[PDB]
């Protein structure tokens, strides 16, 4: 419930470049805590956790995926855009109210 | 790691000749043990499970009456007789009601009457017992490996979980890369489950005193009663009415669940639904650090830059934690970490995460250290790109001494003589103090059992006044000390 | 190797109810809270709620608080989620994400690495 | 009643909170205060009796306090 | 009140097979008067275990008994062909009587 | 050798009565109590009662209490089990098993190894 | 041991006023000698059954 | 700390349990059975004085 985190509808970047994705939330979900996790959603496949705790990433995820937070906004950065990085990126947060909120969804296009 | 932010965290420093240290573990607390040349570990009692308990007694909290019958006898002709009085399912009472020509009796006076209604229990609370040999304490041992997620204690995924049972006095946990840790715990001298009941009532359970539980003024059934209908003191849950000495009636009092809740004010709540697992009480253990060794001591120092990925934070215990990403080469290297003074003339702090290392370059590392009071600098890495992070502590060593003295006093007020076992190295003074504490605690528990904290406060005030108004300097001092300790215990009780 | 298997895709009328299971294998099913995330085809993900497999406690979003029920089979090691009073707008892919409860068995604070493992996604049409 | 014999002063306490410790810590004081307010007549008699059984203000104050604490309790 | 046992049990030769005897707090959950009887077809029962775990003098050591709460268990480690029989569990109850299990038929194949 | 021998099989009609004996040898007959245990064809063992050969005391199962009578013959070291008013359900093998009484001669607490020795088993049909 | 083909560990000695000295032969432990005084345990000349 | 009562406990047969009676001290005590490999150490607390 709550209000879904607002991120850009789509993102594109030349291969090998650095492209960042924003994730804007209130002071209760994104600003309030560090339960900010990024998910990579390829078509027809279940979302894959890429970042958790803002900057942390699960074992087996490339270091090109890095996260940062600033106030009520969370940013997802990718280094060296590749052909595999053509999925939908969704940011989620654990609200202080005890629920989970997902961002609108940014579709990164390599070229 | 797994012990920062609990706020009931104790620091045990040092081991005796033999490499063992006495630690008391409590539910809801955590102990972190540090010794020279040994990894810092986090210990936490996270479960006490009582298995296969035997029910000791059933109590009726909600009954009902049915099949009420009554019989009368004319005055001076003895007692009425009811067949229902033959079996103990029916609760009965005898009484006198005046009778005369109007009722049907030939003479005037108080004729006997007896009322009998069937007594049925609608809701009962079961009190169970568990043998001290059927407990299974669980302890999670967490090394300060500096893992990224190690701060989050609840999961305890990479901490080894050992089950302590009275069957074997020795428990051995193999921490990968750290060797093994040996625990010699004493489940028998813990909560004394031979003297306590596991009272469960309507999906809530309590750990009560056994004698108190057997003193309950409710109708009860034996622990092993198949019929379920021969309730013993039914009269505690029915009332007989003879308002005007005309007729007698029996009514059922009302559900006693709320009254039971009020009666259970001083008890500790436990879980009884999915296993008799109860999260309360302590556990004294002996920690064998003989086979315990530091991890990654054969690695070389990191030659590269570190970046802070989570800013330095002050723990509730006067320690600082920080997560650092590594950016250099030589992936399995040791993190150069030290807490210096401003001029870096000498080392001021003390690392708590001893021997931090970055095992994988991508994975960040959480390092905890204990800076000194005042200004300190956390230096991280070699000079090119070296991190120098100023820190202030905002405290005093006298304040820390007062806080530690008060925490130890509280531990004594909670564990009694078991407090002297906490971080003990088997000193002679420790033994003598513990024996004196046992003697005084036995006397005090005899003299102060069953009273409330307000009565403790009143008694302490009275004793302090008597000591103050005493001719003997020795008796005055002893009485004042007893009164002050009693006042402290009354203030610190009911928790 | 933790794999969450979900029931086959289903199509049902708006007035019907669909129950989708998510079998849990490879981890202690009773020590993890099974979440349910709904993603309409071509839209953003939606968190419905979680069920504590350890003690059966559930939570729901105010969107589905009344039209959603989550149940788990401790013996069967599967968590169920039935959605009644269906609608055409209700068509979406239903995943089952996973998160771990604390050492006291209660699901109060989620782990920072929640939803690390999802289901393959179950398709519901109306 | 079972509510008249609470599980208090039994020596089983730990760090963990007991069943109704916070709520029930001051219930007795609140009850005695309310009884004293509602029944000021008995309090004056108790003070007079304590003064009569005197010879010391400590004795008098202690006796008056005990009588006032026991007046509602005896009920 | 009969002690409850599985109707049948089968185990491959050389393996270990366990039998359960669930009772009440009086028969098998209250006292150590738990005994296991092995009865081959056409023969009287043979005392296999007693006092939960103790086994008769002639009884092999392959037979082990355990008790947990209201349940007592019998385990066979060798699973020889001669072990295939019908096994009965009995307990001396709190009221002074003897209750028997329904009996489990153990088959090697 | 401690061998227990019972009378031979017998055929009776419903409504009749049957007496079965169990001859004890190899041990002091008076020192042990005699138990009667019957087993219907292909069914579970059922306890009926015991006789204390030392003093003739008895205890029957609540079932069989009104029909079964147990007696002993100290002279012959023999025990008897009288079942009266046989019904179709009474067809079964009737075993005798011993259990030593205490040194007082009172048999109330058994020995852990009760029923260590059994008779061959007497078959009764109705 | 329940196997009654061999019965051990059960030595009982009868003591009478005439034979007030008797020895038990406890297998494996040698023998024990009891020198009892039944004539002083109870004065059956001042007792009636 | 304690002296056993079943003096000289021995094993005659491998598959033959032997039950030992011993008198522990008042308070904490540990019952040790066997030797270093797999030695089983049992804790006990005797409540008296
Ligand atoms: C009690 O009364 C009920 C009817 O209310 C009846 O069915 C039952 O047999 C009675 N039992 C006794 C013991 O009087």
């Amino acid at each position: 419930s709550q209000s879904a985190l607002t991120q850009p509808a789509s993102v594109s970047g030349s291969p090998g470049q650095s492209i960042t994705i924003s994730c804007t939330g209130t002071s209760s979900d994104v600003g309030g805590f560090n339960y900010v996790s990024w998910f990579q959603q390829h078509p027809g496949k279940a979302p894959k956790l890429m970042l958790y705790d803002v900057t942390s990433r699960p074992s087996g995820v490339s270091s090109r995926f890095s996260g940062s937070k600033s106030g009520n906004t969370a940013s997802l950065t990718i280094s060296g855009l590749q052909a595999e990085d053509e999925a939908d990126y969704y940011c989620s947060s654990h609200t202080s109210r005890g629920t989970w909120v997902f961002g609108g969804g940014t579709k990164l296009t390599v070229l | 790691m797994r012990c920062i932010g609990i706020s009931n965290r104790d620091f045990v420093e040092g081991v005796s000749g033999g490499s063992w240290v006495d630690i008391v573990l409590e539910h809801g607390s955590c102990v972190t043990t540090m010794a020279k040349n040994k990894p810092t570990l986090d210990f936490e009692l996270i479960k006490t499970e009582a298995k296969h308990p035997a029910t000791l007694r059933k109590y009726c909290i909600e009954a009902k009456l049915t099949n009420t019958t009554t019989a009368s006898r004319c005055p001076t002709q003895g007692e009425p007789s009811l067949n229902e009085e033959q079996d103990k399912r029916f609760v009965c009472k005898h009484s006198m009601v005046d009778r005369g020509w109007g009722n049907g009796c030939g003479l005037f006076g108080k004729g006997g009457i007896v009322t009998c209604a069937m007594f049925t229990c609608k809701k009962n609370m079961e009190g169970k017992i568990v043998q001290p040999e059927n407990l299974e304490y669980t302890i999670v041992i967490t090394p300060h490996s500096g893992e990224e997620n190690a701060v989050g204690n609840d999961t305890g995924k990479h901490g080894k979980e050992i089950k302590v049972t009275p069957q074997s006095s020795i428990t051995e946990a193999e921490l990968t890369g750290y060797g093994t840790v040996t625990m010699e715990c004493s489940p028998r001298t813990g909560l004394d489950f031979n003297e306590m009941v596991l009272l469960q009532m309507e999906n809530k359970a309590w750990l009560v005193h056994r004698q108190w539980f057997l003193d309950l003024p409710l109708p009860w059934l034996p622990g092993a009663d198949t019929q379920g209908s021969n309730w013993i003191q039914k009269e505690t849950l029915v009332t007989f009415k003879n308002p005007h000495a005309k007729k007698q009636d029996v009514v059922v009092l009302g559900s006693q669940e709320g009254a039971m809740h009020t009666a259970l004010t001083g008890a500790t709540e436990i879980q009884m639904s999915s296993g008799n697992l109860l999260f309360t009480g302590h556990l004294k253990c002996r920690l064998r650090m003989d086979k315990l060794q530091l991890k990654g001591m054969s690695y070389s120092m990191c030659t590269g830059k570190f970046k802070v990925v989570k800013e330095i934070a002050e723990t509730q215990h006067g320690t600082i934690v920080i997560r650092v990403q590594y950016e250099g080469d030589g992936s399995p290297c040791k993190i150069p970490f030290e807490i210096m003074d401003l001029e870096k003339r000498h080392v001021l702090g003390r690392l708590i995460t001893v021997n931090p290392i970055v095992t994988e370059k991508d994975s960040p590392v959480n390092i905890e250290a204990e800076p000194p009071f005042g200004d300190s600098y956390i230096i991280i890495g070699v000079e090119p790109g070296q991190l120098k992070l100023s820190w202030f502590k905002k405290g005093s060593s006298i304040g820390q001494m007062f806080e530690t003295t008060m925490r130890g006093a509280k531990r004594m007020a909670i564990l009694g003589d078991t407090a002297w076992d906490f971080g003990s190295l088997g000193g002679v003074f420790t033994s003598i103090g513990k024996a004196l504490h046992q003697v005084f605690g036995a006397i005090y528990g005899a003299a102060f059992s069953g009273v409330s904290w307000t009565m403790k406060i009143l008694i302490g005030v009275v004793i302090t006044w008597i000591g103050m108004n005493s001719r003997s300097t020795s008796l005055s001092v002893s009485l004042v000390l007893v009164g002050v300790v009693t006042l402290y215990l009354g203030v610190m009780v009911q928790a | 190797e933790v794999q969450l298997v979900e029931s086959g895709a289903e199509v049902k009328k708006p007035g019907a109810s669909v129950k989708v299971s998510c079998k849990a294998s490879g981890y202690t099913f009773t020590s993890y809270a099974m979440h349910w995330v709904r993603q309409a085809p071509g839209q953003r993900l939606e968190w419905m709620g979680w069920i504590n497999a350890g003690n059966g406690n559930t939570k729901y979003s105010q969107k589905f608080q009344d039209r959603v029920t989550i149940t788990r089979d401790t013996s069967a090691s599967t968590a169920y989620m039935e959605l009644s009073s269906l609608r055409s707008e209700d068509t979406a892919i239903y995943y089952c994400a996973r998160d771990k409860v604390d050492d006291y068995g209660d699901y109060w604070f989620p782990t920072l690495w929640y939803f690390d493992y999802w289901g393959q996604g179950t398709l519901v049409t109306v | 009643s079972v509510a008249l014999v609470p599980h208090v002063g039994m020596g089983l306490e730990t760090r963990t909170e007991t069943w109704m410790s916070s709520e029930g810590a001051w219930k007795h004081a609140q009850r005695i205060e309310t009884w004293v307010l509602r029944h000021p007549g008995f309090t004056i008699m108790a003070a007079i009796l304590a003064y009569t059984i005197g010879t010391t203000y400590f004795q008098r104050v202690l006796i008056f306090i005990l009588l006032t604490a026991v007046a509602p309790s005896m009920t």
